[PDB]
RNA sequence: AAGGGCACCACCAGGAGUGGAGCCUGCGGCACGCGCGCUACACUGACGGAGCCAGGAAACUCCGUCGUGCUGACGAGGAAUUCCUAGUAAGCGCAAGUCAUCAGCUUGCGUUGAUUACGUCCCUGCCCUUUG
């Protein structure tokens, strides 16, 4: 198939700093839309799924119960699972220097803690959602890898640069977003 | 006598802009003025601001122009453009410290605060406000620079010219040395006063005096 | 969109000539109309 | 969406100088003829964020605006955004650092449009007359903008903007 | 007959008199007034073939104000041209029709609008909140 | 620019005086000050920045530039300071006053070079300084309005020009009576001292075709 | 470095905006800092009576009172920086999660209802090659 499109919908309860949390994690590199206005009402969500051609969409919404709520959700069978996540105010920012950062290439993937869990559901996602473009041929150049591991009951999203030298020898350097996610409601698809 | 100012956008009046003003608060645990009579050790230890320091020219500048009949009569008012990018509005009727020191813990509370209320009134006295400058002045407003290297103009000639419904805004370098272009993205062109160099409140007298003759201002 | 030519009218029998336009350090396309000043290529326009 | 008539409906099919007319009830170039100018005159009033009493605000300020030495009221609104536009103001460089600006066209529906927000715009601004009358605002100064179509007297940035893009060119 | 953004009008058609009523009142009335016309509009934009008629009149209403307004609208000339033959005109009903929507927009058929959607973000919709992490 | 001095007394020259001059030195010495000295006192026989300022207005005027300018300084107690046309004044009041303060201790500021006096003080009458042919006039709110412009084309060919301004907060035009021929107004609203200068300054500028 | 592309989380054209203000709730500190906000500076208003109707809603329409006077902190905000191109933005509001009580949150949902563009130019990002 094509590569799948994500769709990011702001929710009514949707605020600035989760705004800010969506355009860091989404941006047009280049299969993704974004959305000012969006709910989860019903029904709309299968609606925008259809008419924006976006197999993959993120509501954003946020309240004490579930703050800084992401809802990762997949047009296939076997969907949905709330990821809320919280940041520090002291955290510092890295803009950008250690990453001139080409836009729209295969990211690398290293999970920490693959199971087993009913969870799976998770690698599943993160590998369907950004994975992009299926090749045969991969020039060995770079760039960037996108590491998942388990907390003790979170899982910690983060971004890193690859550089190598001769010492062996890979290093990374993050360059975010530095994402704690912490899981909530899911639905699963049907055998059919 | 109504007060003037940027709210109105319709009556002929004269505007100058201190473009370039020195004002800047110090540390030390107090604040104070960045100023070349008690920081010309510091200034030079950290290899710059030379002159960078001068807000007595500003404060010259104020006396001289609200001190004048033409802003008396109500036809003038001024408004500040700071080296560091702050631009500020002057109440008119604002009685501006005599001396300097007292001018300086004013205008240190003034940045802080961004404005600078009459205890019974409302409306501000000083007050800082949004770029452009171009945005507050007048519909119908010639805007020109002073400088010393322009054709040199007799002010109350140049000011006859203006439509009965257009206002002049004079843009001064508060300062002691510098390029006059630090308004030429404003500015229709740039007229001198007099063959010699002039200071910037003397270049204020100036102007005024000529459009106080012309005006009709005693 | 500078102006291109100005091909007028006569002498005295033309409210104003017409004039092409498009753009150089910006757009570029075919036009012509709304202007009478009586400037020149050596004059320029905006797109 | 969404006014009236009547009122006056002095229909002036005249006074449009330079182009303009062939886009003095138009948009397109993006919309179609936004009803006759006068539908976003009402329009470019919803300033505080929603229209109607907006609707009103226009109406009122036009039997004022006409009412008041009567220039058939819609020619009067029409030769407001009339002889009030830019025509070729400067914009940016580039070439340099540290640009400088050079100057040019005024795409029409621009000269109608930046003059319509803007007589708008002036208008909002009261603070003179600081009156109770948003629709005289509104008017005189569109008033002061056909009797100000004889200099100056409310626009005035309306030539600055022109009378600027000379020197700097 | 015809909805309107959100709201919607139904059309009242068989011969009849005078004060055509809407919702249960008289487009003398219609009371949100201000542009209270565009509503009497219909009946006088009759101004291209007919005066008034001599027919019918029915009653709207859904979602808000100037929503029912534009709703009525419609409504109204929507229901002129009825079929006919009995409403509209029993031969050629392009009578009204190309001239009740030769200056159209109400009974010229109802406009693709309508409201919903949002977003996980700020207030939703495409206004996605206000963040600037440092 | 030949430099005017009250030896020549030919020439027609414009001259100010600035009298009721605050400039008294505290014994600590620095000069008597408002800002300083608030606490320790009345304030009016205090404003030595008047003065400071007026000199700035004086000294940087296109009249000064073309040397047909000549300033006194005549203090609240009766000391006479004659003004070099030349000299560049200190700009900030602090070096002003360590400036003020030398110049009393030793009656004259010597340029460091030139046989010159940038600052003298010198021995009273003033009348004793002036031209010969030299109109004696007094600043005053509280007298007839004029043109500082029409006023000065009636002046004799030879006729100089001395005008008395107080460098005081407040107070009787009075200080200069015993000298004056005519006391005037040059504004329909009261003016500082500075202003007054200016004003005087740039009128006379404009009669004078300077510059 | 080169050469070239795409994007309102990037510019342009503007729109609304926070950053000033009061309180709000977070992250620090441990008098004070940084962030997401709520409501305000009022005459397109506030204020009382009245008209209606949404998925006795409110914004809103009318009739009348106040007189641009801190009236019936804060006089429109520095340097920065946010977001968005139409049933949008923007304003106004309610349902639901929260729950014994508690929403300045949030996901939603209707209500009024803009101005903006040839766009690619440059600043930011991404990419694709080549080139080391």
């Amino acid at each position: 198939i094509v590569d799948p499109r994500v769709l990011v919908t702001t929710s009514r309860d949707p605020s600035s700093r989760l705004m800010a949390f969506s355009k860091e994690i989404r941006l047009m590199f280049p299969t993704a839309i974004r959305l000012n206005r969006g709910n989860l009402i019903l029904p709309d969500l299968v609606m925008s799924a259809q008419r924006e051609r976006l197999s993959d969409i993120i509501l954003l919404h946020e309240h004490r119960g579930t703050p800084t709520a992401i809802t990762i959700s997949h047009f296939p069978h076997g969907p949905t699972l709330m990821a809320s996540l919280h940041n520090v105010v002291l955290r510092a920012d890295i803009p950008k220097s250690i990453k001139g950062t080409v836009s729209e290439s295969y990211p690398h993937l290293i999970f920490e803690g693959f199971r087993t869990p009913l969870g799976q559901r998770v690698v599943k996602i993160l590998k369907h959602l950004f994975p992009p473009r299926d090749p045969t041929n991969n020039a060995k150049s770079g760039n960037r890898v996108i590491t998942f591991v388990n907390q003790d009951d979170c899982i910690e999203v983060r971004h890193h640069v690859y550089v190598r030298t001769n010492y062996n020898s890979v290093e990374l350097s993050e360059v975010g977003p530095r994402f704690t996610m912490r899981p909530f409601s899911i639905t699963m698809g049907t055998l059919e | 006598p109504p007060v003037l100012t940027s709210k109105d956008k319709i009556t002929k009046r004269m505007i100058v802009v201190l473009a370039m003003a020195s004002l800047e608060t110090h540390k030390i645990d107090k604040y104070v003025l960045l100023n070349c009579d008690d920081h010309q050790g510091l200034l030079k230890k950290m290899g710059r601001d030379i002159s960078e320091a001068r807000p007595d020219i500003t404060h010259q500048c104020l006396l001289t122009l609200l001190d004048s009949p033409i802003n008396k009569a109500g036809k003038l008012q001024v408004y500040i453009q700071t080296s560091r990018g702050i631009l500020i509005e002057v109440n008119p009727t604002v009685r501006i410290p005599r001396t300097f020191k007292r001018f300086s813990g004013l205008m240190v509370q003034l940045l802080h605060k961004l404005s600078i209320r009459s205890v019974n009134s409302e409306e501000k006295l000083l007050k800082v406000i949004k770029n452009p400058i171009t945005d507050h002045l007048p519909t119908k407003c010639r805007k020109v620079t002073l400088s010393f290297d322009a054709p040199v103009i007799r002010v109350q000639d140049y000011i006859e010219k203006l439509d009965d419904d257009e206002s002049i805004c004079v843009f001064v370098g508060a300062m002691a040395r510098g390029k006059d272009n630090f308004a030429d993205e404003y500015v229709d062109e740039k007229v001198g006063l007099s063959n010699y160099p002039l200071s910037a409140s003397v270049a204020c007298s100036k102007f005024c005096h000529g459009a106080e003759d012309a005006w009709n201002i005693l | 969109v500078t102006l291109a030519k100005v091909i007028k009218v006569l002498g005295r029998t033309g409210s104003r000539g017409g004039v092409t336009q498009v753009r150089v350090e910006f757009l570029e396309d075919t036009s012509r109309t709304i202007v009478r000043n009586v400037k020149g290529p050596v004059r320029e326009n905006d797109i | 969406e969404i006014k009236l008539f009547n009122k006056w409906s002095f229909e002036e099919v005249e006074v449009k100088d330079a182009s303009l007319v062939d886009y003095v009830q138009v948009r397109q170039p993006q919309c179609p003829i936004i009803e006759r100018l006068t539908n976003s005159l009402m329009m470019n009033g919803r300033n505080n964020g929603k229209k109607l009493k907006a609707v009103r605000i226009i109406k009122h300020t036009l039997d004022i605006i006409n009412v008041l030495t009567d220039q058939n009221p819609i020619q009067v609104v029409v030769d407001a955004i009339t002889n009030t536009g830019p025509r070729e103001d400067t914009t940016r460089v580039g070439g340099g650092g540290a640009a400088r600006r050079q100057a040019v066209d005024v795409s029409p529906l621009r000269r109608v449009n930046q003059a319509i927000a803007l007589l708008t715009i002036g208008a909002r601004e009261a603070a003179f007359r600081n009156i109770k009358t948003i629709a005289e605002t509104l008017a005189e100064e569109l008033i002061n903008a056909a009797k100000g179509s004889s200099t100056s007297y409310a626009i005035k940035k309306k030539d600055e903007l022109e009378r600027v893009a000379k020197s700097n060119r | 007959f015809g909805k309107k953004k959100s709201a919607t009008a139904v059309a009242h058609v068989k011969a009849g008199k005078g004060l055509i009523k809407v919702n249960g009142s008289p487009i003398t009335l219609v009371e949100p007034e201000i542009l209270r016309f565009k509503v009497y509009e219909p009946l006088l934009l009759v101004g291209l073939d007919k005066f008034s008629n001599i027919d019918i009149r029915v009653r709207v209403t859904g979602g808000g104000h100037v929503s029912q307004v534009y709703a009525i609208r419609q409504a109204i000339a929507k229901g002129l041209v009825a079929y006919h033959q009995k409403y509209v005109d029993e031969q050629s009903k392009n009578e009204l029709k190309k001239a009740f929507t030769s200056y159209d927009r109400t009974l010229l058929i109802a406009d693709s609008r309508r409201p919903e959607p949002k977003k996980f973000g700020g207030k939703g919709a495409r206004s996605r909140f206000q963040k600037s992490y440092r």
